[PDB]
């Protein structure tokens, strides 16, 4: 059912993590992370985080992961080893999926599972806010507040990014 | 490195630490650690050799992993308390992660493996920052979250560090590895007393920083990085051998030297809490450190090792390194025991 | 101000003083090849500072009052003893060579410090780049052990890598019989005991190893004994070099600041010349080392840092 | 005079950078000189995002209107004529 | 707790185990490090959004910015390692034993 | 001139000597002035 | 020194040392109670300041 | 009792322990794998997460 | 107070005497640092740099 | 904080984001505003040992 979209997305989220955490060639490991990032945006979108979700696409996927793939093409791999051709990767990949499936199978059946900690299974929709009718995006109001409340956050973040430029040039000079 | 850039990078290291120590918000604490790590990598890389590259890589992975665990603890805390204030944590699972994250940053055993390797792979001046200034930020957090720390976990980390640091140093001839294992053992004493009296953690930290800075400065003055290189100092700077002798005996906790004071005050605090076996075990295990400090004194000061003919050329040239604050640091490293009650300024 | 980062930040940059005449020139050749004369003429014509070949007492000439010190403070290295008893059991041969390399290493630093600090070029007679030819000749005649060669290469490996090579290498090729004839003419009693085989090994080391290597990164000019006499022609060739090889083209104010920070600190220059490699020829035991050092501190103006010796007339010590 | 011949050189050799620095300079200076900058804060204030919760009348509030169309309270007449 | 927290917490653990169980490529560990950050961002955003804690809305962005700058430093060290040995294999980084 | 080269400390750095004596003088004046004010404020608060 | 000077000097020493011993024992007892009850100035671990709370009317009424 | 607390017996023990502590491969892979074992037994054997 | 070295209430206490034995010891430590400064730089230990 | 520079200088560097019942843009309340507000006021100034 559509009421479980967030749970369904979070299930795919985990499989994507098993995909690259079993560590195939970093070409495919990067692909597994891109799919997890897209699913991660989907989860954040359904909790009302439109701006935060699109930052995942714009910054995490369109920025950081492009550079990861770019660097992989130069310094790591150019051709990939056949996916799952290694026993360790396949074993880890199969191990994660089965653990994930057993978690999902039981929570769905019981509407609650106890994987180490207690988790409900009624649906994520049940914890949502009930009354809302402001004429603005609260999520947008908070991020915009960075420039009126977070003077300190801007300064240290701005400084760190400038230092990142300086440092990376020092590191790579040789 | 351009001298202006080097100063700016050094101030960023300091600023990252300061942010951690003045923040009341966990996000700003995490930002401080991130900033600090960003600026420390260039000074580890500044001599551009494969060993420096390996050290910086091993450092980056360890600190990055720890900062991820720190953020995970912060978010778990947010889930169960709905706030970001830097203080005790409100979930036992968050406390274990934060404690392990900070133990990883400090290099305490059994997360200690990086400290000897990173210190060996970077210059002496970088090792001085790594083993002194870099302890301030993690210790200042531990100082604030200790009420929620699991007692068994923190004391286990302390005991293992004293054992690992003591045993690891026995097999070392490299001066930077000796200092690294000395550091691991001394972090153990600092965290053992943290649950009982955080003031004694600060006292041990400050005194440790002074003596460690003294040793690194004296190693830099002569460009010595090995035991045998240090054994030539008698035939060049005889005074330096006496200072090295006194500082090493102080680091060994021998009365009446300054390095006795932190061990002495820590034993007092734990006995007041009816903890007798732990202080006794720690003091005895600390004799392992005293052994390989004494070995250095034998090859450096109390005996005259063989020299080389080309050393005569060095007799004709003066010592031109800055040696900044060495006369002050060495005096504080050795002669502060009569002023021990002054530890209340830290209260 | 004493040179350092503060002086550098305030404008003391090498490129602001180095011109097109800021060249390091080294003159090389076999024994009795007239290189000393040619080197002296190039410096005069080009207005460069001339550095005589670094001998046993070169360090003595740069410290204290400049006069040579007794031989005990040089380690009893003797070039005269080397000719008379090249295979002596006191290890004089390698001890001399290890000492001479250190003296050249110091002189090269003095030369580079001069060039980077004033912008004026310098002329050297051999250098740490060509010192090995004597080591190879010594080894090939059985004068030194193989382990001595290994120690020499260990020291050379961690020292030469810090310094840039000469801008110009001037080689004066005098055939061995001609040199063997000039040594006899020079009337030096001990030097006359040299053998052609030793002289031939020296020549082979230049042509086999030195000249081909320096050509990869330097401007190499070669001459015969006759072609060498024409100093104006040699200086004419130098002034018409292109300079398109070697690491000097990659240098900038930043890198030269680090180089100047090294060459100005003589103890940092000599740091690795006394690595603890216990080799009988160069190893001195504690008792002899101790008492010789005590004697050194008793020499005039040597107990204290220069400027704080009352016995040589220093004043205002209580304010210095 | 020394600065005048400096500007002529950059204008001839680096006009793109001269424009950049000038535009950025205007962006930092003009808000302090403009007479309209004060209306930017006023307009932003006047926009009512949240409900204006009425006060409990204690009888000692002569400056608080009893009705939106009463003559007390902040006015936006300045904004209409803006 | 809600269902989603189960899987998001699990994703962080999976990437942590992946990071601590190295293979050969250094890049593969940097990916697991960035996977941990992804799950942290999602976990924090969900908590902050659900609780309507408005000023904290900027926090996930700050986390993303610093982490990406931190990932840039990691990639710079990877290329320097790769320029030395021709690969990014972590078994080459054993000089300091 | 005994030395073949001018020593770095052949002549005292007069400015630095002036700074050194000036700092010592200032610190002693500040301390005594501070100590005197501590004594007076100590007696005012306890009514001596 | 005469025997009366030493004798009464000993009493002054004993009084100081005895008083210090009593104060040392009280401090251990005071510290034990403050730590167990948290009702004293020592072991006063911080709690969130209530002056950070916003008391103005919110966008919605139920809070 | 003699064999237990001789200077030679105590010295050998620490010497043996020191070689166990210090004889490491220097590999990132092994050190981090030991981190994983440490965290698991912290929660499974000692309940440091409680 | 918070983050104050000597809060205002500390002014009720008598000041340390300038002849305090601990203060003399601290002064002695400073003197020793002066001598070690001369020694590491091979100056005449007792006479060199009285201003320093 | 380890060094409470913020309180001592009277400058708000990061206390504004620490809790969800603090001032928010446009007076938007958090879902648990009244609960956090009540707990903070109960626990204010008595210390975490007593507050627990
Ligand atoms: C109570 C607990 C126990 C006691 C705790 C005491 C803690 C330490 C107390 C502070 C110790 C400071 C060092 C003592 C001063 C020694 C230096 C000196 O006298 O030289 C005069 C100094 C320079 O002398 P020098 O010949 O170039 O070298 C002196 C030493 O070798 C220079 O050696 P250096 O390379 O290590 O220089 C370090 C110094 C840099 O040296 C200086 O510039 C002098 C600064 C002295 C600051 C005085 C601190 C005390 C006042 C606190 C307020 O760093 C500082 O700036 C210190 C701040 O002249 C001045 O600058 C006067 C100060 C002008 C401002
Ligand atoms: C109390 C402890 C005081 C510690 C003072 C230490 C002063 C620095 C050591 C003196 C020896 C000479 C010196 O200045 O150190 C050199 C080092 C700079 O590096 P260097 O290699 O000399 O040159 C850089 C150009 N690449 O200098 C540095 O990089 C500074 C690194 C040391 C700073 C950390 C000191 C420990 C933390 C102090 C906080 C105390 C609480
Ligand atoms: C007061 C409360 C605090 C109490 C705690 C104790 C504090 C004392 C520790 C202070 C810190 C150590 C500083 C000691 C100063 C040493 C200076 C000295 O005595 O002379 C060193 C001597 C001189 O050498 P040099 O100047 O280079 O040339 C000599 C030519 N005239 O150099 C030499 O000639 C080398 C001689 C060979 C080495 C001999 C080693 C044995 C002597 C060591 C004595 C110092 C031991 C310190 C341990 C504490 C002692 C209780
Ligand atoms: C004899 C032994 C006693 C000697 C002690 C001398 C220490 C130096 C004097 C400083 C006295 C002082 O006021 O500092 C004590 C301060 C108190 O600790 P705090 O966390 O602020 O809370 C205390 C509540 N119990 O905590 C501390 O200051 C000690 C912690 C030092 C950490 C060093 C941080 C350096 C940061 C400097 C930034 C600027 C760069 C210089
Ligand atoms: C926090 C709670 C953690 C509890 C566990 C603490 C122990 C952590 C281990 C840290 C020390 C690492 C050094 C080390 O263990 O040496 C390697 C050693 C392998 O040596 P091996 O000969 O195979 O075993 C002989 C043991 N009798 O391996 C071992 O012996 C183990
Ligand atoms: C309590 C004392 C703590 C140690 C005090 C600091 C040591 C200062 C003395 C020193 O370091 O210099 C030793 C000096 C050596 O003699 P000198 O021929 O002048 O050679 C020096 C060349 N610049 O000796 C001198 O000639 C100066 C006279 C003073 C020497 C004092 C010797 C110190 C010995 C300390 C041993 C430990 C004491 C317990
Ligand atoms: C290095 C591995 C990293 C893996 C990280 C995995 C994510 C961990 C998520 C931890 C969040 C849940 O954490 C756990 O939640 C339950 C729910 O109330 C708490 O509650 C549980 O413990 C206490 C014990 O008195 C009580 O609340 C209650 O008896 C019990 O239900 C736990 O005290 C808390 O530790
Ligand atoms: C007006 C305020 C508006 C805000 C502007 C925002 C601040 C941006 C700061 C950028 C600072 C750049 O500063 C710039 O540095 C270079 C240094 O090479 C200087 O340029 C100098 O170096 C270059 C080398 O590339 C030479 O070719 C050039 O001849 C020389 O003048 C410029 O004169 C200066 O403009
Ligand atoms: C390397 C760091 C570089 C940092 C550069 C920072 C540049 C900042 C430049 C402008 C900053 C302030 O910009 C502007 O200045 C004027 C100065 O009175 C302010 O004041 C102006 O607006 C207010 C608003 O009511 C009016 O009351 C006032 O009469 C008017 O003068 C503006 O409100 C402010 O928007
Ligand atoms: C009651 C508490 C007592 C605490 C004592 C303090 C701990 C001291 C730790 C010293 C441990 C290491 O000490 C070390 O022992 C071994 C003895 O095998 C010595 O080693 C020597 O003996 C062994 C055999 O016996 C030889 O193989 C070896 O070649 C030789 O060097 C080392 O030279 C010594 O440095
Ligand atoms: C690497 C560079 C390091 C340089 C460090 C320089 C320190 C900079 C200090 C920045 C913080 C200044 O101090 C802080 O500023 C912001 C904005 O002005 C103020 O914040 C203001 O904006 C919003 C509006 O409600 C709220 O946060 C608050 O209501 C209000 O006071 C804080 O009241 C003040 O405490
Ligand atoms: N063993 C050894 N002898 C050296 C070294 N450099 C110079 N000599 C000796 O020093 C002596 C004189 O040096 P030369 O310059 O080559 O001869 P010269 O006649 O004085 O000088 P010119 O004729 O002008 O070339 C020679 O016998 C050399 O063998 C060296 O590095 N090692
Ligand atoms: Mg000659």
């Amino acid at each position: 059912m559509m009421l479980y979209i967030v749970f369904i997305l979070s299930v795919i989220f985990v499989m994507g993590f098993v995909g690259f955490s079993s560590k195939p060639s970093p070409i495919y490991g990067g692909l597994g992370l891109i799919v997890s990032g897209g699913v991660g945006c989907g989860i954040v979108l359904n909790f009302g985080g439109s701006f935060l979700g699109l930052m995942v696409f714009l910054i995490y996927l369109g920025g950081m992961m492009v550079v990861f793939g770019y660097t992989t093409a130069m310094a790591t791999e150019q051709y990939p080893e056949i996916w799952l051709s290694n026993k360790a990767v396949l074993g880890a990949f199969v191990t994660g999926l089965l653990m994930e499936f057993f978690m999902v199978y039981y929570v769905l059946k019981d509407k609650e599972v106890e994987v180490v900690f207690e988790f409900n299974g009624l649906g994520d929709w049940v914890i949502y806010d009930t009354g809302d009718s402001g004429f603005f995006s609260e999520e947008a109001m908070g991020i915009a507040a960075l420039y009126s409340y977070g003077t300190w956050l801007v300064i240290v973040t701005g400084w760190s990014l400038l230092i990142g430029v300086v440092v990376i040039m020092e590191i790579t000079r040789g | 490195m351009n001298p202006i850039i080097f100063i700016i990078i050094l101030l960023t290291i300091m600023l990252g630490t300061i942010i951690v120590m003045i923040s009341s918000h966990w996000l700003l604490v995490w930002i401080g650690f991130e900033m600090n790590m960003l600026a420390i990598i260039p000074i580890m890389m500044k001599n551009h050799n494969p060993r420096a590259t390996e050290a910086s890589t091993k450092y980056f992975l360890t600190q990055s992993t720890a900062s991820m665990l720190l953020m995970m603890a912060v978010i778990i805390n947010l889930m169960f308390s709905g706030q970001w204030t830097v203080m005790k944590l409100f979930n036992p699972m968050a406390s274990m992660l934060m404690t392990m994250a900070l133990a990883m940053k400090l290099g305490m055993a059994p997360f200690h493996f990086w400290v000897p390797e990173v210190t060996q792979g970077i210059p002496l001046s970088s090792g001085l920052i790594l083993l002194t200034w870099q302890k301030l930020a993690p210790m200042s957090v531990l100082y604030q979250i200790f009420p929620s720390i699991n007692l068994n976990l923190i004391l286990t980390l302390s005991v293992l560090s004293i054992l690992i640091g003591g045993w690891g140093g026995l097999n070392q001839t490299q001066l930077r590895k000796i200092m690294a294992y000395s550091s691991i053992a001394h972090m153990g004493w600092m965290t053992a007393v943290l649950p009982y009296n955080p003031t004694m953690t600060l006292l041990n930290l400050i005194i440790y920083i002074i003596m460690t800075s003294t040793m690194f400065t004296m190693f830099m003055a002569n460009s010595t990085t090995t035991t045998l290189s240090l054994s030539h100092t008698w035939n060049k700077t005889p005074i330096m051998t006496v200072l090295i002798l006194a500082t090493l005996l102080s680091m060994g906790g021998l009365p009446p030297l300054s390095g006795f004071m932190p061990k002495w005050m820590i034993i007092q605090e734990m006995t007041k809490n009816n903890s007798i076996i732990l202080p006794t075990f720690m003091a005895i295990t600390a004799l392992l450190n005293l052994y390989f400090y004494m070995r250095l004194t034998y090859s450096t000061t109390l005996t005259m090792f063989p020299s080389t003919n080309n050393m005569k050329m060095k007799w004709q040239f003066p010592l031109m390194k800055k040696m900044t604050f060495l006369p002050t640091m060495v005096v504080l490293s050795t002669m502060m025991l009569p002023l021990t009650p002054m530890l209340s300024v830290l209260e | 101000l004493q040179y350092g980062p503060l002086a550098y930040i305030l404008g003391e940059k090498a490129t602001k003083k180095m011109t097109e005449k800021s060249k390091l020139i080294t003159v090389d050749g076999n024994i009795c090849s007239g290189k000393s004369k040619l080197a002296k003429e190039i410096a005069e014509k080009l207005g460069l500072k001339h550095f005589p070949e670094a001998g046993i007492h070169y360090v003595d000439s740069t410290t204290g009052d400049g006069k040579p010190l007794p031989v005990q403070f040089s380690g009893n290295c003797s070039l005269e003893k080397f000719y008379d008893d090249p295979k002596s059991n006191d290890g004089n041969s390698y001890r001399l060579q290890a000492w001479l390399y250190a003296s050249r290493l110091l002189q090269y630093a003095d030369a580079l410090e001069h060039l980077l600090s004033t912008g004026q070029g310098v002329v050297l007679e051999r250098s740490i780049y060509s010192d090995f030819v004597f080591l190879e000749a010594m080894y090939r005649q059985g004068f030194i052990r193989k382990q001595c060669v290994d120690h020499y290469n260990q020291v050379k490996k961690v020292t030469i890598c810090e310094y840039l090579p000469p801008h110009v290498v001037v080689y004066v090729d005098v055939p061995v019989p001609e040199v063997q004839s000039r040594i006899q003419k020079k009337g030096n009693p001990h030097e006359m005991k040299i053998t052609s085989a030793y002289l031939q090994d020296i020549e082979n080391a230049y042509k086999g190893t030195f000249l081909p290597e320096m050509s990869e990164k330097c401007e190499v000019l070669q001459y015969s004994a006759w072609e060498a006499q024409d100093a104006e022609k040699v200086v004419e060739d130098i002034e018409y070099l292109k300079y398109d090889k070697g690491p000097w083209l990659d240098q900038n104010d930043r890198k030269l600041h680090k180089l100047r920070m090294l060459v100005q600190d003589k103890l940092e220059v000599l740091n690795y010349t006394s690595i603890p490699v216990f080799l009988p020829e160069v190893t001195v035991g504690a008792h002899q080392s101790d008492q010789v050092f005590q004697e050194f501190t008793e020499l005039p103006g040597r107990k204290y840092r220069a400027g704080y010796n009352e016995d040589v007339g220093d004043k205002w010590i209580w304010l210095k | 005079e020394r600065v005048a011949a400096f500007l002529k050189n950059v204008w001839a050799k680096e006009p793109v950078l001269v424009a950049s620095f000038a535009i950025a300079g205007l962006a930092v200076i003009l808000p302090t000189l403009s007479p309209y900058t004060k209306y930017s804060l006023m307009i932003n204030r006047a926009t009512p995002y949240n409900y204006p919760v009425p006060l409990r009348d204690d009888g000692n509030m002569p400056d608080v209107p009893s009705h939106p169309q009463d003559p007390q309270g902040p006015s936006l007449e300045w904004l209409k004529r803006l | 707790m809600s269902m989603v927290y189960m899987n998001i917490m699990m994703a962080f653990t999976v990437s942590l185990v992946g990071l601590l169980m190295y293979r050969s490529h250094l890049m593969s560990s940097l990916l697991c490090l960035e996977g941990m950050m992804l799950s942290l961002f999602v976990m924090a955003a969900l908590t902050i959004l659900n609780s309507h804690f408005t000023l904290a809305s900027m926090m996930p962005i700050i986390l993303l910015v610093f982490a990406a700058c931190e990932a840039a430093l990691g990639l710079s060290l990877l290329v320097m390692v790769s320029n030395t040995y021709g690969t990014d294999y972590v078994q080459n980084l054993n000089l300091l034993q | 001139k005994f030395y073949i080269q001018e020593p770095p400390h052949g002549s005292p750095n007069w400015l630095k000597v002036g700074l050194t004596l000036g700092t010592s003088v200032f610190l002693w004046i500040y301390l005594i002035k501070q100590h005197n004010e501590d004594v007076l404020e100590y007696k005012r608060r306890n009514g001596l | 020194d005469g025997p009366e000077k030493n004798y009464e000097r000993t009493m002054a020493i004993l009084q100081i040392e005895a008083e210090k011993a009593e104060l040392r024992l009280k401090e251990l007892e005071v510290r034990r109670l403050m730590r167990a009850r948290g009702d004293g100035p020592w072991f006063h671990y911080p709690t969130i300041d209530k002056e950070l709370i916003d008391h103005s009317p919110k966008a919605t009424p139920d809070n | 009792w003699l064999e237990a607390i001789l200077p030679k017996t105590i010295s050998l023990a620490q010497m043996k322990a020191s070689t166990l502590v210090t004889n490491q491969k220097g590999l990132i892979k092994l050190y981090f794998l030991s981190f994983l074992i440490t965290i698991l037994i912290s929660m499974i054997l000692f309940n440091f997460h409680e | 107070a918070t983050f104050q070295f000597l809060p205002d209430e500390a002014r009720s206490l008598p000041p340390p005497k300038l002849t305090d034995p601990r203060l003399a010891f601290v002064g002695f430590l400073g003197y020793c640092s002066g001598l070690i400064d001369n020694a590491i730089r091979r100056r005449p230990v007792l006479l060199a740099g009285l201003h320093r | 904080p380890f060094f409470d520079v913020q309180k001592r200088l009277g400058v708000d560097l990061d206390r504004w984001m620490t809790i969800q019942s603090a001032e928010q843009p446009h007076k938007i309340p958090s879902r648990c505003h009244a609960f956090e507000k009540e707990w903070i006021e109960c626990a204010h100034g008595i210390g975490s040992i007593r507050a627990e």
